[PDB]
Formats: C-alpha cells, structure tokens, sequence
RNA sequence: CACCCCCGUGCCCAUAGCACUGUGGAACCACCCCACCCCAUGCCGAACUGGGUCGUGAAACACAGCAGCGCCAAUGAUACUCGGACCGCAGGGUCCCGGAAAAGUCGGUCAGCGCGGGGGUU
RNA sequence: UCCCAAAAUGUAACGGAGGCGCCCAAAGGUCACCUCAAGACGGUUGGAAAUCGUCUGUAGAGCGCAAAGGUAGAAGGUGGCUUGACUGCGAGACUGACACGUCGAGCAGGGAGGAAACUCGGGCUUAGUGAACCGGUGGUACCGUGUGGAAGGGCCAUCG
C-alpha cells in the first residue's frame, strides 16, 4: 500500500450528489482517464460513481 | 544462503466418523485434495467448511479425487 | 494508566475488559470492506487480569 | 467435445438445490425428455415424441413439452431444472422449454 | 567418476545393499563385504590397475559410478557457512553389492586382477562365479 | 457449376473399379485448406492488408490473421503476432476454388509438367506445391504489387493414398510424364 | 427383465481401457440432404443450428468374439518396524516377540448393478 | 515456497536451493462456447524452430511472478454483458502467549449475469506488508466550559 513517484495510484472517489469514499487502487498504465464505475451512496444507493478527480 | 522454515499450518482438521457442527472447519488444504461432498462447502482458499450439523463422511476413490461429506446424525 | 481512560481498556458489568480490533485504523488501508468494518467489539481475559489496574479506581 | 454435456450435467447440483432435473435428448427427430430423481437412481415422468408426431418434425417440441408437463402434473412435480446434452437452448429446445413451462 | 550436472550438496546415512546384484555382465566379479563410501579416484585406481593387468580388454565392467558431493573444512574454524563444494564424489556401497565384473579371462586371471584391485579398497572384498538369476 | 460431376462422373467409376459394399465407403472429399505463410523474413502489417485482399478475391471468402504459437527459439521469434493467413473452404466454395484451379490456374503455369505423384499423406490425404502467383485467373500483371505464393492442403475421406490419388485423378491430377 | 433389443440417463469413476476385428440397417441412431431469414462460425453452417427423405452402414455409435498391450493381482519369503534385550572404537550389526510392505511369480479380467421409454417373438 | 522435519500439527542451526515489498479496467463478476506440450509422414518466405494439413496424445502443456499442492467435467484459451474489487452483518470453526491473522453457511438494503437452477462481498490458493501516536482530507451533526452561536474536539470514511 506504499506510495511514491511510481505508476498506478490510489485515487479517491465520489458520487453524483451522494457522499461516499470508495478509495480503490487505480492504474495509469494501460488506461486511466475515466475512473467511472457504478457504486452505492449514503441512502439511494444505486448510482454511477465518477472517481475521476 | 538460507532462510525461513515456514509456519504454514494445514492438515485435515475434522477426521472421519467425527460429529461436527454447522460452521466447523473440516479440512485445511492448499489446492483441491479433498473435494466437498454432500453437506460440505469449499472456501476461496479451498478450505472445507460445514454447511449444516451432522456426521463426517470420508470418501476414498483411489484418491486424485476424494470427498468430505456431511450426513445427518439426529 | 490515567492516559488509558478514553482509549479502550473499558470495563464491563461482569468485571471484564473492552479491547476489540485494531487491524487497520487510520493509515494504510485500501483492503476489502469488512476488514474495515473489521473494527470490532472484543477482548481477552488473560491480560485483562492486570489491565483494570491501569484504570482501577476510576471504573 | 463430448464433455459439452458433462459440463452441464456436472454443473447441475441437485443435492444442494433439492430439485429434480429435466433431461432432454435433442439428437435429431426424436427427443426423450425424461424426468430424473436427484437422489435415487430412478426416473419419474418421462414423456417422449417417440410415438405420434403426426406430421411434425422439430415442431413436436412443443408437443412433448405439453405431454411431459401433463405427465408430471399427475405426479405433483413443481420444482424442476433443465438439463441437456450438447444442445444450445435456442429454437426447438426452447420450444420444449416454454411448452413444458406454461404447462407446469 | 565426477558427474556432469547436478543440484549442489548432500547428507549421509546407512541402509542395506539394495540395487546391485550377485552377478551380471560377464563371468566373474568382485563384491564389497563392508559398508562404505568409495572415492571416485579409488575406483579410478582399481580401474587403472585392472587395466594394467589386462593389456587388451573391454571385459571390465564397473557398476559402481559415484555421485555424492562431499564438502570439507576450507582451512580452519567455524564461523561462516557450511561450505566447500568440491572435495570429492563417492559411491556408497553396502555388502553384496557388485563392485566389479570381469569376463573373457581365466580363473587365475580374475584372481590376481581382483587381488591387486582389492588392495586399493577401503573395505573387504571377494570374487565369485554365477548361479542365480533374479531379474532379466 | 460442378458438384454434380463429383457424384455422377466420379463415384461410380470407383465402385466400377474398387467396388465397395456401399456408396458411403466411396472415397470422398472433406475440405480444401488455403494457408498463406507471412511474417518472419517478410513482415508488414501493411502487406497483410494487401494479402487479405487478393486472398479474399480468388475464393470469395474472408481470411484470418493467424498469430504465433508462442514458439521462441533462436532466430527472430516471439509470443504472438500475426505469422500468417488462413482460409478454409467447404462445399460449393471448395469446389468453385478447386475447379478454378484445375481448369484454369494449373493448365496455365510456366514450367508445368504436372504435380508431384509421390505419396503425400500415408492415410490418404493430399497437399500442393503452388509457388508463383502470376499463374492465376484472378491475378495477372495488369494489377500487381510483388510476387509471393500459397499452399493448399486437400482433405479426403479416402483410406489409402492409392485410392485418393485416383480420386484426385478423376478431376485430373497431372503427374510427372 | 415374461424375453430379445435399441434410445435416453445413473451407481460404479480401467479386474469396467485401447488395438486386431465379426454382426447390425429401414424399429431407434448416424452421416449425407438444402439453407434468405431464426441462430451462428476471430475464416469456413465442418462445430453450433434450422428445414427432411431417398442412399448407405461405410465411418461414428451399439453388441458379440478375442486375454497381443494395458489394469488387477496372491501364497511363500523377505525389507523394514512398535516393544523386549544386546555386540562393535566407530562406520554399523544381532537376538526374542508381535505387526508387516514394495517389486516379482501364480493367476484373475475384458465388467457389474439401476431407472425410464421405444420396438420385436407369422 | 520446498528440504532437513524422524508417514498427525510442531520444531533449531552464520544448515541445504529459489522468490516478495508487485501487478491486473479487467488477468474481475457472470454467462456461453474452444482443449493443450510433443513426435511422424506431407506443404511456396522452411530446409532444428516458423504458418497449414491430417495421425498419435491423461497432459508429457497452460495458469503475470518462486516453488510445492492443485487443476481435462477447468482454475487453461477467445467473446457477450457489466462494476459483488458492494453497504449494514456475522451461526460457527482453523490459528496465535498476546496483539494480529484466516476461512465461512446464512438475514437484510440492494444490485450484475443467466431462460433457468443459481453465482457473485476481487482475483487456483499460498508472499505483494506495519500497532499506537501526532496530523492532512470528505461526510455526519454528539461535545462545546453563564446562555445562542463559532474556534477546537468526537464519531464513519480515508491520505501520510
């Protein structure tokens, strides 16, 4: 879980309007621009999560 | 050089003709040695665990495949 | 000792001790989701024996 | 190749599911459509298109679907799941399906 | 003698005499009466002597090829690794085991070859004839 | 377009000669296989774009880029990367191609006295030695780029090579004469 | 299972397997039959798949013969060993008592036991 | 991770060999299909090895990496769809002096694949790691020193 100059990254996470932190390990190597997934926030759950920041 | 005689653990935890509980760990293995029979589940580490309560069935086919089962005691 | 009050040495009604799960608290996380909720309730009564003595009179 | 069927056959876990498994032999123009027990080595309902197609060919699918479902209606069979051999579950076998399905 | 390819290093133990015969591969033969390791160079000695006595030949068979890396203390002390790969290779030999087999020459011609070659050996030995067939 | 001359003008000629108990034991033909070796010595991802064209021209069928076998030895070799082109031909397309060769491509060739008569597949299948590509009906010097060649393996239901040779000899199999 | 037999599907997961091979043919099964659409082959309906008979049992599948090859494999006697005692400077070896293989030889096989359906005994 | 390790677990050595401090938007979830290394005859860039063809083929291959175990009914190899690399939880067991660590049926909010049974809370498993403390950051609104607010603190994430 160590960090430094290296490739990949640990990129933070958030939702449309919902407030939640996934914090998953991403990688800039093959492709990273869209960090977009589907994850479930505070109440409504059921949302698309843009982890791009 | 040399280093690390490793702890691991393994072995077969619940032996044959032994009465177990639901949730008890029957076999701790590495690959698939012992296949989960009727009444028996297999974890992601290929650990064999008990679904329900009952007695421990050991099944020997000539190995290569062999089976841990759970049959009811009652 | 007098530091350990708000941190959990905490004593129950059966005269037992509250020490749960430390597995990762703040730094170094990013494994699973229920190791994170792995934070527990819990204890052992071996080192509970001399534990309370840190907290002794102030229950 | 011949493991195409043993794939699905080993796939179906009766003992855990508790249900009964529904075999279908799609080979060409005749289908066996048997109903087999989970535990015991027996067979229960088992209709077939073997006799009285009456001009139908792969259209007898729906037919043995209804016939089977009816035969099992006289059993008390309700829970079941669909075995097969190499077969794809597309046209004809889907007919046996939907016809033995609505007629549960 | 010394083998071509391997892993590294070894331990040491003693059982019975297992793979090896009373006879094979010729008429007479020499067999070890005592449990031992036989040095590669020792075999080279028995070989070279028996080849002194048989000026022409092809009647000599050594079933005894050694593979046993042994390591010896380099100069002195203790602090350090277990070390010292190349000292010598040996072939463990247990009694009844066939050491040598020679053919085509006489009774006496075997006797003397075995005596000379025998004086090169850390262990007892003896020469024999053939009766028994175990495997084939 | 043929496929009849197969049955009518071949099958009985065998049973007239060989005389099997049944017409299904008669030597038949399974498929025609066309493999274009590429890459290695001559390698261009552009030249594959070129090859696929002429290869989809003669046969009226799509080709396929065949990657490497993960064989890495001494000279230029790798994990996987297109090493060649493949086209399988069955049925009417097999026959269209085949006869397009027998009647047209084979008769007009430079230095052609026949094809190799000797035993190929001991189990009764066959292969071909095509080298120059300027010998073809759909390839002439009117429109060309470079000069390469193709390989053709011929599969039959034949038992021995002796029978299959005759089989191919029905549609004709020019030998060394 | 009154019986022959074919088709599906089990227990048994090689003493139940392969090879040489003989029988089967309009009952089932198989290929062959054509294929714009279903569906589909990183290309080819070969394999999936969809419309059917003739033709054929060739191949595949099914069954019977067959012990060349595989697999199974005693009895005897070992090797080794729990326990009981000992010899040798040592490498090592013995004795009493039980337990006891591995290989090999004798010989044993080409299985065995179910469910269900279809078709025969002019 | 294997050997030593004395057919249970366990076990020292400056004993004998080799590896880790990662990676993977899929090398995951599911759903469908494909079967490998190799030898032999035979094919134009070959003339040991390329590509194709048929014959043999319990696997002699394969699994990002190190080995052992494992794997032909797949965990191996292509594609379709997707964000279960989920939240709130843990019946009961493996394991450790402790602290850690490990596996796990099942209840619920809910999702994704499949016609369906059903599977999924990361990856064939086994290494890819570090207590507290002090602090950065998003969210929640408990504390907040006469009272109403704020500063500061607390709890759920989480970065060093």
């Amino acid at each position: 879980a160590k960090d430094g100059p290296r490739i990949i990254v640990k990129m933070e996470s958030s939702a449309g309007t919902g407030f939640y932190y996934t914090t998953t390990k991403n990688r800039r190597n093959t492709q990273a621009k869209l960090e977009l997934k589907k994850y479930d926030p505070v109440a409504k759950k059921h949302v698309v999560f843009r982890e791009k920041k | 050089n040399g280093r690390d005689s490793n702890p691991k653990y393994l072995g077969v935890k619940k032996f044959g003709g032994e009465v177990v509980k639901a949730g008890n760990i029957l076999v701790r293995q590495r690959g698939t040695k012992f296949k989960a029979g009727q009444g028996v589940g297999m974890g992601r580490d290929h650990t064999l665990f008990a679904l329900s309560d009952g007695k421990v069935v050991f099944i020997n086919k000539g190995k290569g495949a062999r089976f841990i089962s759970i049959e009811a005691a009652q | 000792t007098h530091k350990m009050a708000k941190r959990r040495i905490k004593i129950t009604g059966t005269g037992k001790v509250m020490a749960f799960k430390s597995g990762k608290r703040h730094q170094n996380t990013g494994k699973s989701g229920d190791e994170i909720r792995g934070k527990g309730k819990g204890f052992v009564l071996a080192k509970a024996e001399w534990a309370r003595m840190k907290l002794m009179l102030p229950r | 190749r011949r493991k195409l069927r043993t794939r699905r056959k080993v796939r179906t876990t009766t003992a855990a599911s508790g249900r009964l498994r529904l075999s279908v032999y799609r080979s060409s123009k005749h289908i066996y459509a048997q109903i087999i027990d989970d535990s015991r080595g027996q067979t229960l309902a088992a209709a077939s298109s073997a006799a009285l197609k009456s001009g139908n060919k792969t259209d007898t699918a729906a037919a043995v679907g209804k016939a089977l479902a009816a035969a099992a209606a006289e059993k008390g069979i309700k829970q079941v799941v669909f075995d097969r051999g190499s077969y794809k579950y597309h046209g004809r076998v889907k007919a046996l399906a939907d016809a033995a399905r609505e007629g549960g | 003698k010394r083998t071509k390819f391997r892993k590294q290093f070894r331990g040491r133990m003693t059982g019975d005499a297992k793979g090896g015969d009373y006879v094979a591969f010729g008429d007479y033969g020499l067999i070890a009466m005592e449990p031992a390791w036989i040095k590669s160079n020792q075999i080279e000695a028995c070989r070279i002597v028996m080849s002194r006595h048989f000026r022409r030949g092809g009647k000599i068979y050594i079933r005894i090829f050694p593979d046993k890396p042994v390591t010896k203390k380099p100069a002195e002390t203790r602090m350090g690794k277990g070390k010292g790969a190349v000292e010598y290779w040996v072939s463990v030999v247990k009694p009844g085991r066939v050491m040598f087999e020679v053919a085509g020459v006489t009774e006496e011609q075997a006797k003397e070859a075995f005596r000379l070659a025998g004086h090169k050996l850390p262990i007892q030995t003896k020469m024999v004839k053939r009766e028994v067939y175990d495997e084939a | 377009q043929l496929k009849t001359k197969y049955n009518d003008q071949v099958r009985p000629a065998l049973m007239q000669q060989f005389g099997y108990s049944s017409v299904m034991a008669v030597p038949r033909i399974e498929k025609i296989v066309v493999n274009e070796g590429l890459g290695s010595s001559k390698e261009d991802s552009k030249a594959i774009d070129k090859a696929a064209k002429e290869l989809a021209l003669i046969t009226l069928q799509k080709p396929i880029i065949t990657k490497a076998k993960k064989s890495i030895s001494n000279f230029k070799l790798r994990q996987g990367m297109p090493v060649g082109i493949k086209v399988t031909l069955r049925g009417e397309r097999m026959y269209v191609f085949l006869e397009k060769l027998i009647n047209i491509g084979l008769p007009r060739i430079r230095d052609f006295r026949g094809i190799n008569p000797n035993a190929f597949d001991g189990r009764g299948n066959y292969n071909l030695g095509i080298k120059e590509q300027l010998i073809f009906p759909e390839i002439t010097y009117d429109m060309v780029d470079k000069t390469r060649g193709m390989d053709i393996t011929i599969v039959t239901t034949a038992k021995t090579d002796e029978e299959a040779r005759a089989l191919l000899q029905s549609m004709g199999l020019p030998f060394r004469k």
